[PDB]
């Protein structure tokens, strides 16, 4: 599908609420595979099981390693910006 | 096998 941006706006005291699995060193995409319930990235609207993330707030994560992926999504707080593609 | 992060 298309590539898409996305807002998701959170607080301190929350994760982003997805699961991810996937990253270079498997040559998959780092893939949404859950979306928690009541959560950051389920209140936004944008983000969908099976969407692939591209970009977060300009860093892309499309060549990065599992556990690269985690630390840089966890470091992005507050107002964040998604670039995201669903296959 | 793919691992899986909740983040
Ligand atoms: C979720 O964060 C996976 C790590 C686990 C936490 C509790 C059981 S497994």
């Amino acid at each position: 599908g298309p590539i898409r941006k996305v807002l998701l706006l959170k607080e301190d005291h929350e994760g982003l609420g997805i699961s991810i699995t996937g990253g270079k060193e498997h040559g998959v995409p780092i893939l949404i595979s859950e979306i928690h319930p009541g959560q950051p990235a389920d209140r936004c609207g944008g983000l969908h099981v099976g969407d692939a993330i591209l970009a977060v707030n300009g860093v892309n994560l499309r060549d990065t390693k599992h556990k690269e992926a985690v630390t840089i999504l966890s470091q992005q707080r507050g107002e964040i910006e998604f670039e995201v593609v669903y296959v | 096998r793919l691992p899986t992060s909740k983040i």
